[PDB]
């Protein structure tokens, strides 16, 4: 039954996961989008890369 | 007064220069404007970009 319950609440919990990572990687691309341009710094962009890890 | 260009009794032209008044202060506010227009067109070009 441990078993069960956790077949049936790790598809979720793993799905809202997915969904977190893919969050924090399209931010970490607009941070990176917003350093290439020019407007911040690279300080910015580690911090946002640190996010993803 | 800095100088005088046209000859005395001529036929001037609209939009010939006469005279020239010693640009000081005026090349100087000039600088000062040009620099925040280098900044600020910056700042709009690339805010143009990242909107996309």
């Amino acid at each position: 039954a441990d078993g069960l319950a956790a077949r049936g609440t790790f598809t979720e919990q793993l799905q809202a996961q997915r969904d977190l990572v893919k969050a924090s990687d399209e931010y970490y691309q607009l941070a990176d989008k917003r350093y290439r341009t020019g407007v911040d710094n690279y300080l910015t962009l580690l911090d946002a890369q640190r996010s993803l890890f | 007064i800095l100088k005088r260009l046209f000859k005395e009794g001529s036929d001037v032209k609209a939009g010939q220069q006469l005279y020239q008044i010693d640009p000081a202060t005026y090349e100087a506010d000039y600088q000062s404007a040009q620099a925040n227009l280098a900044s600020t067109q910056e700042q709009a070009q690339r805010y143009k970009l990242l909107v996309a």
